[PDB]
């Protein structure tokens, strides 16, 4: 059967508006290993996105770290949308600079 | 150095 | 300090693909250090840490060859398991293996590991005695009887007690450069106007294991997460009455620390 993935979205470095930083999408705890991961800027696919090679945890669940160069601004909002057979529709979690 | 496996399941 | 090696092997079949895809990842002290992947143009064990380039082409040819054999093994096993579980043609299936050894700070074998999972679920594992097998599923009894009959355990025991330890010693000698360091965390607290929310941050630490606790007595937290630069992050938050800001202190526990940090809202 299928394990539903857990998702965090967060910046590598403490965020500061107008400063280049990296946005990560840590997707953990899912089975089977086939998964599709998108990072969004204002609702649209980010052009090019870094995708670590798939790996698995001691409990036999797979995990992956997606990341993309970004420059936070006051007004833009960044999200990550995950697609997997545990879910009938995609799952999106928005970035909160305090989290 | 990686293991190699014996009897198949 | 203690040390460890693991190899995590995976084979995946999908309705589309004719042949399954085999991946193996080696770890030393939980840091990835080698990797094979059969979808690669030129399938080979590639180095993954800088300190591993020190191995000549015979190492890599040899390990690669083992990988090609495991791929054979996983392919056949997958086939048999399908039959055991009365699964038919036309599904995704997956088979996973973890193997390796643990050492104490004296560098002696603390314990060996050898477990398998099918469809993400425990299928069969070698007990801590490296002599007997544990297997829950009725379907898995077939493999249990087979392997007990053929002396499988002894040949895994020899690897785990010998090769695994022997070569891990060698890798650590070669890694008395990159792996010695653990990175201590750097803690700070932020304010948010929820009543208010206090949030204790921990940043730039390795390895991942860490503990955060608010006080007073013993809350919202996130799962430990990689910064993406080899270090990790975590925070813990609590809701607090406005003004009562200094009754609460955060504590951070980590193996790199000479002692636990103590901090509050500045």
């Amino acid at each position: 059967i299928q394990k539903t993935p857990q998702i965090q979205v967060y910046s590598r470095h403490p965020p500061e508006n107008g400063k280049p930083n990296i946005l990560n999408c840590y997707v953990t705890q899912f089975h089977p290993p086939h998964i599709e991961i998108q990072m969004l800027k204002n609702g649209k696919k980010i052009p090019k996105v870094e995708m670590s090679d798939m790996s698995f945890s001691k409990d036999w669940s797979f995990y992956i770290l997606a990341h993309t160069e970004f420059t936070p601004t006051e007004t833009d909002t960044y999200a990550c949308r995950v697609k997997h057979d545990s879910m009938a529709e995609p799952k999106t979690v928005y970035w909160d600079r305090d989290m | 150095k990686a293991p190699f496996n014996f009897a198949t399941m | 300090g203690p040390h460890s090696m693991r190899y995590f092997e995976t084979a995946v079949s999908r309705p589309g693909l004719e042949e399954p895809r085999y991946i193996s990842v080696g770890y030393v002290d939980n840091k990835e250090f080698v990797r094979f992947d059969s979808d690669a143009e030129n399938p080979r064990y590639e180095p993954r840490a800088p300190w591993m380039e020190q191995e000549g082409p015979e190492y890599w040819e040899r390990e690669t060859q083992k990988a090609k054999g495991q791929e054979q093994w996983f392919r056949v096993s997958l086939r048999n398991l399908l039959g055991y579980y009365n699964q038919s043609a036309g599904g995704s299936h997956t088979l996973q293996q973890m193997s390796g050894c643990d050492l104490g700070s004296d560098w002696r074998l603390l314990r060996g590991y050898l477990q398998f999972a099918y469809e993400g679920r425990d299928y069969i594992a070698l007990n801590e005695d490296l002599k007997t097998w544990t297997a829950a599923d009725m379907a898995a009894q077939i493999t249990r009887r087979k392997w007990e009959q053929s002396g499988a355990a002894e040949h895994y025991k020899a690897y785990l007690e010998g090769e695994c330890v022997e070569w891990l010693h060698r890798y650590l000698k070669n890694g008395n450069a990159t792996l010695l360091r653990t990175d201590s965390p750097k803690a700070h607290v932020t304010h948010h106007p929820r009543e208010v929310t206090l949030r204790c941050w921990a940043l730039g630490f390795y390895p991942a294991d860490i503990t955060l606790t608010w006080q007073g007595e013993e809350m919202e937290l996130v799962e430990t997460r990689p910064a993406g630069d080899g270090t990790f992050q975590k925070w813990a938050s609590v809701v607090v009455p406005l003004g009562k800001e200094q009754n609460y202190t955060c504590r951070v526990y980590h193996e790199g620390l000479p002692e636990p940090l103590t901090l509050r809202w500045e």
